[PDB]
Order: C-alpha cells, then structure tokens, then sequence
C-alpha cells in the first residue's frame, strides 16, 4: 500500500512546472544573475544615499 | 532586489530538479504498471477467498 | 570571488539532492530484493533444466 504514485506524481508536477519556468525566463534570468547587486540601489536613493 | 535574490536562490533548485522530470517518469511509468500489477493481484485474491 | 558564487551556486543543489537519500534508500533495498529473486530463479531454472 506503498500509494507513493501520487507522490511521484506530485514531484512530477512540481517538476516540470520548473523546466516551464526555466523555459519561460531562463533568458532573463541569466541576464539578470550577473547585475543583480542594481537592484540595491535606486537613482534617487543614489542621492539620499 | 529581495525578489531578484529569491528568484535567484530558486531558480538553481528548478534547473536542478527539472532533469528528475524524465527519470520520474519512468518512475511513476514502473511504479503504476506495479500497482496495476497489485490490483490485479487483490482483485484475484478475494476472487478465490469465495 | 569565482571560487565563492560556485560554492553558493552548489550549495542549493547540495541540500536539495541531499534531501534525497532515505528514498533512495528504500528503492536501493528494492532493488537488491529484485536481485535477490533474480538469482533465486535463475538458479532453480538452472537446477531443472539440468
């Protein structure tokens, strides 16, 4: 009564739905991971910084 | 930036979890041809008890 | 620097497949039983056919 198929297959789920992700902005988030410190700091902030 | 750095700190975790996707399906593939197998079993089985 | 990210970059990963032993290891004594009946058969098959 092992019953893990519903398990597996909520791995499954959470899988792909992760390689549809990696799909849909794999592109973007590879150009953002080597500038991501920007986000730190906001022009304005710049200034009152 | 919060949101950036939880994106990046998922992201790795959904490339490293998608390549499971074909070896779980096999997986799932062996495990329901296995409790087909069980079914049939318990149905054959209380198909004799009587 | 280099040597760092790589590290951080590892380190989602390392949890996330390490997370994965003790199901692993019920399927790796699976296994073995599958083996195990594999050359229980193999042998008696051997032991009649002679």
């Amino acid at each position: 009564l092992i019953d893990r198929v519903e398990e597996v297959r909520e791995e499954m789920d959470e899988a792909q739905e992760a390689a549809r992700f990696l799909q849909q902005h794999g592109s973007a988030l590879t150009k953002l991971e080597p500038m991501v410190a920007v986000l730190q700091s906001d022009p304005q902030q710049h200034e009152q910084l | 930036w919060q949101s950036a750095r939880e994106l990046l700190r998922d992201w790795p975790s959904q490339r490293h979890l998608a390549d499971r996707v074909q070896p779980l399906r096999m997986r799932l593939s062996e495990l329901e041809q296995r409790l087909n197998n069980q079914q049939n079993a318990e149905r054959l089985l209380s198909e004799f008890c009587k």
